[PDB]
RNA sequence: GGGCGUAAAGCGCGCGUAGGCGGUUUUUUAAGUCUGAUGUGAAAGCCCACGGCUCAACCGUGGAGGGUCAUUGGAAACUGGA
RNA sequence: GGCGACUUUCUGGUCUGUAACUGACGCUGAUGUGCGAAAGCGUGGGGAUCAAACAGGAUUAGAUACCCUGGUAGUCCACGCCGUAAACGAUGAGUGCUAAGUGUUAGGGGGCCCCUUAGUGCUGCAGCUAACGCAUUAAGCACUCCGCCUGGGGAGU
RNA sequence: GCAUGGUUGUCGUCAGCUCGUGUCGUGAGAUGUUGGGUUAAGUCCCGCAACGAGCGCAACCCUUAAGCUUAGUUGCCAU
RNA sequence: GGAGGUGACACAUGAUAUA
RNA sequence: UACAA
């Protein structure tokens, strides 16, 4: 029904996170990035990564990394980023430069918030609270709309259904409006729940 | 400070075009338990959001309660609409013999010892408004002295 | 300013204030030593609302073309009587004022 | 210590008997009313106090209470009688 | 309950003013006794219109109806009976007290207006009410007497 | 798929649907959002115990219809 | 503007709880 | 959905 605020606004104003360019070798690099993507993911899943993106040129590969806590990503003394390095180079047999920039204010983040959000529900805490704290915490930090949703059996619940919050302006249908968007799935004892937050900067 | 209690949750609702939409409803009494009682309401889809409205409310009609030693200082029934509350006083070793939301009024007024009935509808918010109504027409010795011209000895 | 409203609409209660109705101009003399646009629904019950509007003033065109207009008077009394000096004509009531000019 | 416009509940409406109730004042009475006295309201019980049961139940002792009771002396505002 | 052409005869009640008179002679009212729309019943008249029943014609899947053409009781009168209605203001009677404004009916007093009685309407405070609303014609505030109610159905059987 | 996440159809591009504060109501609720005009539109103005706000409408995005500057190949061809 | 009086072709049906 | 037919 609501498209993804994302797909809608990718080229527009929103700019791709695979830059390269490829005419017959298209669909082998398209799932070597797929393969990245999917390796930074399960290895870097406790380093509170926003995104990826992937930038090729002369049978070298440019990946860097938006993370929230930088530290454990490039680790004491530069470590922890060389063994990625090193572990990337054999993914792919190319050339793989890591860079990694720090994210402020990852509240303002919505996979970082989506991703807090299942990893508390995880835990069992309230439906209700974690979507309440979240929204406080990006309007404190000057957002100018949050929305958040948790969908599935909320508490346990035989019956599932949605509970959604929200603050601010979160104006879907302007265009030239920047709406960060993220979904993420919580593992329960009783299935999956589905979080999914905007956020409105401005 | 005001302590406040949650007399009574309530979901209501009001039906649309498509199915029924749920609010909440909470009646709430504060009081300082030192003479000082009120009682508030608020409406939300949350809980605890439609309490702190009805806490919000409740703090501006607080009624100043007469007291003599802890107890009231006469016999009075309250009735607001169907509500209806009868309030005797009752010696000091006597505690609070109430039965649902007048217990709260009394209570977070600082009463600790009286005799009531509730003779009446007994829907909480006309039973808490029945309750305030009969404190609100208590009348202390002093002050009905000073209306008939006399001191207080001569009242009796 | 001591010529009330007709007598088919005098209030009971202005009657020591008061064809017809000619005002207490003796009366009003002792009580005046004791004492433009729309009202808008709220502007003192409401003021952690209108102040912002107020505000947003001081800080388009459209809007404060109508909010400088902005920012009878029953309402007013309400958001006054109810937080716990006026003229008060045949008409109008003189239980709700503190301090009633009673002058045309 | 409740009700009867619409929730159960005003007879379809008169006339009128018994009964109930009844305007102001003065005098009088003393049935109601009020206030004492005397007698009586058994004992056991209930309640209070004390004593005996190791405690307690229980038992015992001394009080209190319970009448619309009767008889008798006063009061006279109200209800009743003249 | 009801009462609507006009005339005469017989007859009931109410209202206003006055302050001759009587001097509490009052209020209510179980039982009781009367009056009581329409339909209906009896006897006897009358019979225009309308019209249960009924007949025919339509409509309809059917139409024991609604619509059309007729039509009997009845509708009318007298004298008896019946005694029931959403017989309603769904509000018992009596008495007093409690803001105003404004129509109207029948009077009176004073200078068309002001005051005042008694009815009849609308609006509207206080108060009352569950609300709707009532509000000097109370559903307000009081006293007296009567009638009636105590979950729905069964059953007003 | 009547335990679910995600994704989709449908009413339906219908113009509506709400919230905060205030105020009115014992209360469910109401108001705003109704009314006078106007619009494709809860679009806009006026009045109004409402004042504001949000999701919608619209606009920001793509393309098509006209012109100008830059550029002239693999496009075009007037001298 | 709101009341009170006054007057003014045909279309049948849709099991129980749970909602 | 579980039923009923
Ligand atoms: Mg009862
Ligand atoms: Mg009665
Ligand atoms: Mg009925
Ligand atoms: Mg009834
Ligand atoms: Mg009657
Ligand atoms: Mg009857
Ligand atoms: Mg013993
Ligand atoms: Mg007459
Ligand atoms: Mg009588
Ligand atoms: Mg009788
Ligand atoms: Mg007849
Ligand atoms: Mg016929
Ligand atoms: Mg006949
Ligand atoms: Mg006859
Ligand atoms: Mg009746
Ligand atoms: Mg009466
Ligand atoms: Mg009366
Ligand atoms: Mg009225
Ligand atoms: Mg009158
Ligand atoms: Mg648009």
């Amino acid at each position: 029904q609501k498209i993804n605020p994302i797909g809608l606004r990718v080229g527009i104003i929103r700019d791709w996170e695979a830059k390269w360019y490829a005419e017959k070798d298209f669909a082998s690099l398209l799932h070597e990035d797929l393969k990245i993507r999917k390796f930074i993911d399960n290895e870097l899943k406790e380093a509170s990564v926003s995104h990826v993106e992937i930038e090729r040129a002369a049978n070298r590969i440019n990946i860097a990394i938006h993370t929230g806590k930088p530290g454990m990503v490039i680790g004491k003394g530069g470590s922890e980023i060389e063994k990625l390095r090193n572990k990337l180079n054999a993914l792919t047999d190319k050339k793989v430069h890591i860079n990694v920039i720090e994210i402020k204010k990852v509240d303002l983040d919505a996979r970082l918030v989506a991703e807090n959000i299942a990893r508390q529900l995880e835990n069992r805490a309230s439906f209700r609270r974690v979507q309440k704290q979240a929204i406080t915490r990006a309007m404190k930090l000057g957002a100018k709309g949050i929305k958040t949703q948790v969908s599935g059996r909320l508490g346990g619940a035989d019956i599932a259904r949605a509970e959604q919050y929200s603050e601010g302006t979160v104006p879907l249908h302007t265009l030239r409006a920047d709406i960060d968007y993220a979904h993420a799935e919580a593992d329960t004892t009783y299935g999956k729940l589905g979080v999914k937050v905007w956020i409105y900067r401005g | 400070e005001f302590e406040e209690r949650v007399v009574t949750i309530n979901r209501v609702a009001k039906v649309v075009k498509g199915g029924r939409r749920f609010r909440f409803t909470a009646l709430v009494v504060v009081g300082d338990k030192n003479g000082r009682v009120g009682f508030g309401t608020g409406k939300a889809q949350e809980v605890p959001e439609a309490i702190k409205k009805a806490v919000e409310a409740a703090k501006k009609d607080l009624v100043v309660v007469p007291r003599v030693e802890g107890t009231t200082p006469h016999t009075i029934t309250g009735r607001y609409g169907s509500g209806s509350v009868f309030m005797k006083p009752a010696a000091p070793g006597t505690g609070v013999i109430a039965g649902g939301p007048v217990r709260a009024v009394l209570e977070l007024a600082g009463i600790t010892d009286i005799l009531s009935k509730s003779l009446g509808s007994n829907t909480p918010i006309n039973m808490v408004r029945a309750t305030i109504d009969g404190l609100q027409n208590l009348k202390n010795a002093e002050d009905v002295a000073k209306l008939r011209g006399k001191t207080v000895e001569e009242l009796y | 300013v001591h010529f009330g409203h007709q007598t088919r609409r005098w209030n009971p209660k202005m009657k020591k204030y008061i064809g017809i109705y000619i005002i207490d101009l003796q009366k009003t003399v002792k009580k005046v030593d004791e004492a433009n646009q729309r009202w808008l629904g709220g502007l003192l019950t409401n003021y952690k609302t209108i102040s912002k509007r107020i505000k947003r003033i001081s800080e388009l065109k459209k809007e404060y073309d109508r909010l400088i207009k902005f920012l009878k008077e029953r309402n007013a009394i309400a958001e006054a009587r109810k937080l716990n000096v006026g003229i008060v004509d045949t008409n109008c009531d003189p239980d709700e004022i503190d301090y009633v000019i009673p002058a045309n």
